[PDB]
């Protein structure tokens, strides 16, 4: 045993059609009292926000043109105000 | 107190290392030891922040030369790529001995090689103190 | 059998001995100048020589974990040291890392922080009471402050000057043993007491390792660009910039993979935008 071969998948890829799913997100979550933080990737036809709440997304001003400041913000249920 | 200003014409000329005036040793080199109850089989707590297990995927930094201007370094079988650069405190010194015990911690904390089933080099020609 | 290992096991290190407390002058008379100030001028001159020498040896990263504390009054002329730093930083493209200096040394005193009553200078240069050299040359040298293993700043042990630019851990130090073949954790103090080492001199070592890895992956970047890559990826303090820790805590994986802009930091032109009021109904 002298080669890795761990990078390649065991079967051909199920490439998702970007024409159908033009939205993708990186998701991070931690439960209080746990030693590990979970990371997952999501895709879909639209942002993962309820259809009824889609109207109350907040549109930010964008003074910083360097491309490292978001355009929109949404505070769903169980959000947090005081953060470390 | 404004920030520093510089005149590039004043840099000192190059030449072999040596003190400005003759010097002699005044004290005995400091001793070292281990605190009660430590266990070297657990990683140091400071390595958790750096996440080195993931950072090393791109390589271990092969081919980079780091200069340690300090109190010198003492050779050890875990530092297989040490080069003597010179001494400004004592004439005729290689800059390859550590009387203050400070230089070997800084140097070994950067380049010390991990453990292995056999030592890389079994030789030990180390000079006395 | 042993979990310890260096930050960059592949590097090659050059050792130079430039300072030590075990040696002294064997003609103590020094004339017109006081024996205590006479020693500082000798250290400044000898320090400049060591930096020039290390650069001509071809080193790409220079680590300085021994720094000199000096009063704001009675400051010594740095002319020779200033020119040596410029030569090594620009004409030889070396990256210079220096420790912020510990509060346990002979002459180091705590500096004042930012004052909300005078927004003229966000770093409060005018309030400086003590200088740390060569860390002083913030345009060419990267100064590292210290934080504990949890991330809280060691307010009682590091000098909070305006030159402080980044920080890294500085506790629970471990390393190879001199005069032996094993590991160590403490040193014999003046008394029989077993003293444990800590401070910025070790934090400067961690950053010296990370800098070596980064400019192994991006060999095309110049010294000035490598510093900006480390600064922009650090995790910031509650004020965005603070004399206690500089821009923040170092973050290795980030520096090695994020797409940091190649130009230096620039502020936005203007913050306001027009309000799009709806059209009224007839």
């Amino acid at each position: 045993n002298r080669l890795d071969l761990s990078a390649y998948p065991d079967n051909p890829l199920e490439v998702v059609d970007i024409r159908e799913h033009p939205s993708t997100c990186w998701w991070w979550e931690r439960t209080a009292g746990e030693n590990r933080a979970r990371v997952r990737v999501v895709s879909g036809p639209t942002i993962p926000v309820a259809a009824t709440e889609m109207n109350k997304v907040v549109s930010l001003v964008k003074a910083d043109t360097s491309g490292r400041q978001a355009d929109q913000v949404y505070f769903g249920p169980d959000h947090a105000n005081f953060v470390a | 107190i404004s920030p520093p200003t510089i005149d590039p014409g004043a840099l000192p000329p190059d030449g072999p290392p040596g003190p400005l005036a003759p010097m002699k040793q005044n004290a005995y080199c400091t001793e070292v030891g281990v605190l009660p109850g430590t266990d070297f089989q657990l990683q140091p707590k400071y390595m958790e922040m750096l996440n080195l297990n993931e950072a090393w995927q791109f390589g271990r930094g092969d081919g980079v030369k780091v200069a340690v201007i300090d109190t010198g370094v003492t050779p050890h079988p875990r530092l297989p790529r040490l080069i003597p650069g010179g001494d400004y405190v004592m004439a005729g010194g290689d800059g390859l001995s550590d009387c203050d015990a400070h230089g070997t911690l800084v140097a070994s904390m950067i380049a010390a090689v991990p453990a292995n089933g056999a030592v890389p080099l079994p030789s030990v020609p180390r000079r006395p103190v | 059998p042993d979990a310890f290992s260096g930050i960059a096991p592949g590097v090659e290190i050059i050792s130079i001995r430039q300072s030590s407390q075990a040696f002294g002058l064997k003609d103590p008379y020094t004339g017109d100048e006081d024996p205590q100030t006479a020693q500082k001028i000798d250290n400044v001159e000898t320090m400049a020589r060591a930096i020039v020498h290390a650069a001509n040896m071809g080193a790409s990263v220079i680590n300085i974990s021994d720094v000199m504390c000096m009063s704001a009054r009675n400051v010594i002329d740095q002319r020779a040291l200033g020119a040596a730093v410029h030569y090594a930083a620009v004409d030889k493209d070396a990256v210079i890392v220096a420790a912020a200096g510990d509060g346990s040394k002979k002459d180091c005193k705590q500096n004042p922080i930012f004052d909300p009553l005078q927004p003229d200078d966000p770093r409060a240069w005018n309030a400086v009471t003590t200088v740390v050299t060569p860390s002083w040359f913030h345009d060419y040298v990267l100064t590292v402050g210290a934080v504990d293993a949890n991330g809280q700043p060691l307010s009682k042990m590091s000098i909070a000057g305006p030159w402080v630019s980044i920080s890294a851990p500085g506790t629970d130090v471990v390393g190879l043993s001199p005069r032996d073949d094993g590991l160590i954790n403490a040193i014999d103090g003046p008394d029989n007491s077993l003293l444990v080492p800590a401070g910025t001199s070790f934090s400067a070592a961690i950053v010296s390792g990370v800098a070596a890895l980064v400019r192994a992956k991006f060999p095309e970047l110049s010294a000035y660009q490598i510093i900006n890559r480390l600064i922009h990826t650090a995790r910031p303090p509650a004020r965005g910039v603070d004399n206690q820790v500089g821009y923040g805590v170092v973050d290795p994986v980030a520096a090695l993979t994020w797409d940091v802009p190649k130009g230096p930091a620039e502020p936005p032109k203007q913050l306001s935008a027009p309000l799009v009021v709806p059209q009224p109904p007839a």
